[PDB]
DNA sequence: ATCGGATGTATAGATCTGACACGTGCCTGGAGACTAGGGAGTAATCCCCTTGGCGGTTAAAACGCGGGGGACAGCGCGTACGTGCGTTTAAGCGGTGCTAGAGCTGTCTACGACCAATTGAGCGGCCTCGGCACCGGGATTCTCGAT
DNA sequence: ATCGAGAATCCCGGTGCCGAGGCCGCTCAATTGGTCGTAGACAGCTCTAGCACCGCTTAAACGCACGTACGCGCTGTCCCCCGCGTTTTAACCGCCAAGGGGATTACTCCCTAGTCTCCAGGCACGTGTCAGATCTATACATCCGAT
């Protein structure tokens, strides 16, 4: 089964990290990464660069664990990638708590909440999963994509891990037909349309994998080619998975946000309400307001709205 | 020489050309509209005053009255068809009583 | 000097009816009856005229205005009269 | 006495007025009707006489009229006698009101 | 100056024999002068608005029968 | 088990087909049956499809303004049910018969 | 083309009743409410004919037809 | 010849003045037209087409669609008394019925 | 080209916009609109003419559409209309 | 009123898309500006016909009973029509292929508008007499108790 | 369950009487010739949408098995609308007056048809910009059989 912390202590290492530097709890489950589940309170399991591990974290650390031995330094250091925990969660917060006393007001009760290092792959599917839906259903619907296409990993009581399928697997043969079967809805032909555009005409993996070094206007361009791939979730994916921290995602939370917590109105824009420019008017602001690391400032309101 | 009589109708062609024209029912108008137009109403003219003679020999009277008229239209089902929404003034209504109304016998 | 078709219908009545009379208050709803008829038959004409974007009056269009104003049994015996009658004038 | 079982004097009058072609209908209140009516639209108006029988025509004649309806209305129900639900049945069906 | 009690009971009962009916219920001696009154104001409406378009002060017979024909109750023997 | 009751399945699909805008009839078998009526007055007609709609659109209000008349006359009859003689005797009170 | 009437089946004639807001419906409902559509048509569609004919065309457009409708006594309106 | 201005402005119409004049030429209606007829008869249209519209849009935010169609201008013609009585004889091409029960025909409690 | 097709459609939509600023309107609402309007104009029209030919008048003057408006419209309605149609009248003959 | 199943609506970290809105090219129908003649407004006037009045007359409307027959409520029966479930079926959709005639243009003709002269017909106007309404007497049809 | 008394309604005969209809003058509109202008009859060409077929999906029609609610026949009650006698009252009906307004005549003057330039409002068409719908799970709200 499941490891805890108590139960088999010669198999869990530490990496020093206090709670406000990261809540695993605040994190884990609020839309960045799907693929986590708290198996065993306190107790977040998922699969990591490959491999499955299950985090827990006491005041000052962070415990990480067919493996028969404590995680490697090595192993250790894909987890702090994953974190990104060269990056100080406690200066981003002064800053942006410095110029905008909303963010402060929210920032003292919603500590540690960082963004995640993410795979291109996994987080451009996960995403088009993410559209006209709720967190309870999309974690779902990925579960089983992975479940159905994905490599199989090990089992853990009655859990069995997969990886995160491969582009080929989801440019097969009646993916789409499968993946309405597994409940995706429309989002299933967006999933298959997407990869073989990847494949068959962006020039594969390498296509998306050079974006990381591309800028973010580009990058962003890039991305809206793709079918299910429009400004909300190409931003979410510039974010979390191509290292653009401007990159500001605009959903119907963030649009409440900005209208209660900032008394924002579009001014540029046409429309009232939202609409593909008053949307892109909306990012800018969240730039202008909270900086180069917009994008991390916005993951902190966006986790703690969703309380 | 009378374009009624060319055409070998009664009435005037004259004269439905005339109103044919002064009710400027469009720019321009036949020849042959007038004529056909005469037609017709000579025809109905004649279906029902022949109906009407008919009831009024029915009745021993030598002399139409709006009754009599009355009588003809409404005893025939297209002519009824015809002026199914008009009244002919004190023609009176055609004597029928339902059955439910009728005595026991 | 108002106008009737009292002389008109008199001799109608002759034609189908040599012994009988008419009450002049039977005349007048005669002269209402075919005033009526007429007008109902040319107004039907003028539409047809201006619907086929036409501006003549002929024989077709009555013909076509009394096979929609008159019943079946009716417009048809209507309909050879008015034939006749234009047969004639024409040849005539 | 002689008395008249009750409806077959009233079957009579109904083939007296059926044959008739009167106006059933007293003309000096109807021409007063008319010109009370007329009140409520403008002052000081004339009616030529003419105007008043006609009126008077055309209002019996749709009187008559829906009476028929109603009586078809009433057998319809089963019954024979009419009421006013006969009278509001007739206008809504025809679509007066 | 009420007249529409001058339609009385009898005329009411001579009418509703002229339509061919058995037995009269007492409340029909008012809904029926209700109904003349509204058919008689639609159309007096119209014969009065036609008088007024011509400006004259008498309502003759052709005004009349052009009010009824325009309700679709056309009416022989006076124009 | 679980059945409703025969009052229910009637206002319900009621409200439905008063809320909804359909056309209630299927397309090809009125159209066959259009062709075939105009067979006796002309042979070999073709019919423009926006003809064969707005036949059918007429037929529908007319049928739908017929079974309401057909209804309020059931009720007045102290019936729920429309019979064919409600049928005759709406036509017959509107001036169609 | 003959026989054609059965092609308004009962379930449309049931759907025509609901909208119509009929509750309950008879058996004679069906054949009757087919003579009257018969008829109707039957009134329609000669108006229509006769002026696709005085028009000496072949092919019968929605404009004659509403028309026809507007002589009829309907005045579609929608179409044209 | 000074600067163009139409008669549907001029009389501060939105329906245009010109087109009905020139359709009353051609209708055959009369020998001669006044020229305040168009104009009159334009501001009646143009009343009558706000009327009707007003009703539409309100018909069409009660259920919460921003677009009008037919069975919004269906719904607002039956609801209104007037309009009804004007367009009693008309066909509304797929505007659909009034929502209406009779209330003999809902069930007792 | 497919011709001068003469429609009410921009008229509406102009009525509508200074009506509701914020709503549009399908093209079978703009079709039942135009084929409304038409209706209307060939009622008064009629109307109008039929009195014209009534007081053996050669000529449709303003007053004419107005008796035709007052025959048709019912009560309120063509009050209403009489009120904002003397009113367009009045402002077209003061240029 | 209460309660557990059936339905119905709002919503959920967006996206697509057939329909609509809008911009623009381009003409053709609306405007501006003149004249011409006639339709309509206006002043004067005359008759007639609608309004108002009075007095006799009596037909018809109001009023009051007696009663009986028809509306109405209740009630039992029975059956047929609503409802649900499984089984055909042909409606509907997408696609392809073909051509009948709908819809335009082009030309020229013959058919109707229009005007001048002519003449007859169908409209007021007037006078007669016979078809018809009315009164009364008598023959005989339906109704309603007697038996 | 079929006859007389009694109204009641035709049949017939006499008796006025006032419209129906036959002449008569006439004058204004129908008829006839002739000229000129353009609506459309006829030819001809394009293309489009109506028809015809065909394969596949699947919502919808059909048929059969229930079972309970509604149509209908039957009884009993009571009430209110008939038929009819009696009283009144207001409508008919014959006069009278009388003057308001509808029709008619004769100016006369502005108002709209007709025509010729001249131009921008609206239509056709080509791109942006979207409101409705979206698969399905879920959180409620709402209705309905059973209690």
């Amino acid at each position: 089964g499941h490891r805890t912390l108590a139960s088999t202590p010669a198999l869990w290492a530490s990496i020093p990290c206090p709670r406000s530097e990261l809540r695993l709890d605040l994190v884990l489950p609020s839309g960045q990464s799907f693929r986590w589940r708290e198996q065993s309170p306190a107790h977040w399991s998922g699969v990591l660069a490959d491999q499955v591990w299950t985090l827990t974290q006491t005041e000052e650390q962070l415990h990480c664990t067919s493996q028969a031995s404590r995680p490697t330094p090595d192993e250790l250091e894909a987890v702090r990638k994953y974190f990104q925990l060269d990056v100080t969660l406690a200066q981003l917060y002064h800053h942006w708590g410095s110029v905008d006393s909303h963010f402060q007001e929210v920032a003292q009760k919603f500590q540690g909440v960082r963004l995640l290092r993410q795979d291109p792959i996994e987080c451009l599917f996960s995403f088009i999963c993410s559209s006209n839906n709720n967190i309870a259903r999309i974690t779902g619907m990925v579960e089983r994509l992975c479940q159905a296409f994905g490599p199989r990993l090990i089992q853990l009581d009655d859990v069995t891990y997969h990886g995160f399928p491969s582009l080929q697997a989801l440019a097969g043969p009646e993916v789409e037909a499968h993946l309405r079967k597994l409940g995706l809805g429309y989002r299933a032909r967006y999933v298959s349309a997407s990869a073989r555009a990847i494949l068959e005409e962006q020039g594969g993996l390498a296509w998306l994998q050079q974006l990381r070094e591309s800028s973010y206007e580009e990058a962003h361009k890039a991305l809206c080619i793709l079918p299910g791939v429009g400004t909300q979730v190409a931003d979410c994916i510039c974010l979390m998975a191509l290292d653009k921290p401007q990159a500001v995602p605009v959903d119907v939370h963030m649009w409440h946000i900005a209208q209660r917590d900032y008394s924002w109105h579009p001014t540029t824009s046409q429309a009232k309400g939202p609409s593909p420019q008053t949307n892109k008017e909306l990012g800018n602001f969240f730039r202008s307001l909270w900086g180069p690391y917009a994008g991390w400032a916005q993951a902190v309101l966006f986790s703690a709205d969703l309380r | 020489k009378t374009r009624s009589s060319r055409a070998g109708l009664q009435f005037p062609v004259g004269r439905v050309h005339r109103l044919l024209r002064k009710g400027n029912y469009a720019e321009r108008v036949g020849a042959g509209a007038p004529v056909y137009l005469a037609a017709v109403l000579e025809y109905l003219t004649a279906e029902i005053l022949e109906l009407a003679g008919n009831a009024a020999r029915d009745n021993k009277k030598t002399r139409i009255i709006p009754r009599h008229l009355q009588l003809a239209i409404r005893n025939d089902e297209e002519l009824n068809k015809l002026l199914g929404k008009v009244t002919i003034a004190q023609g009176g209504v055609l004597p029928n009583i339902q059955a439910v109304l009728l005595p026991k016998k | 000097r108002k106008e009737s078709y009292s002389v008109y219908v008199y001799k109608v009545l002759k034609q189908v009816h040599p012994d009988t009379g008419i009450s002049s208050k039977a005349m007048g709803i005669m002269n209402s009856f075919v005033n009526d008829i007429f007008e109902r038959i040319a107004g039907e004409a003028s539409r047809l005229a201006h619907y086929n974007k036409r501006s003549t009056i002929t024989s077709r269009e009555i013909q076509t205005a009394v096979r929609l104003l008159l019943p079946g049994e009716l417009a048809k015996h209507a309909v050879s009269e008015g034939t006749k009658a234009v047969t004639k004038y024409t040849s005539s | 006495p002689h008395r008249y079982r009750p409806g077959t004097v009233a079957l009579r009058e109904i083939r007296r007025y059926q044959k008739s072609t009167e106006l059933l209908i007293r003309k000096l209140p109807f021409q007063r009707l008319v010109r009370e009516i007329a009140q409520d639209f403008k002052t000081d108006l004339r009616f030529q006489s003419s105007a008043v029988m006609a009126l008077q025509e055309a209002s019996e004649a749709y009187l008559v009229g829906l009476f028929e309806d109603t009586n078809l209305a009433a057998i319809h129900a089963k019954r024979v006698t009419i009421m006013p639900k006969d009278i509001q049945l007739a206008r809504r069906i025809r679509g007066e009101r | 100056r009420d007249n529409i009690q001058g339609i009385t009971k009898p005329a009411i009962r001579r009418l509703a024999r002229r339509g061919g009916v058995k037995r009269i219920s007492g409340l029909i001696y008012e809904e029926t002068r209700g109904v003349l009154k509204v058919f008689l104001e639609n159309v007096i409406r119209d014969a009065v608005t036609y008088t007024e378009h011509a400006k004259r002060k008498t309502v003759t017979a052709m005004d009349v029968v052009y009010a009824l024909k325009r309700q679709g109750r056309t009416l022989y023997g006076f124009g």
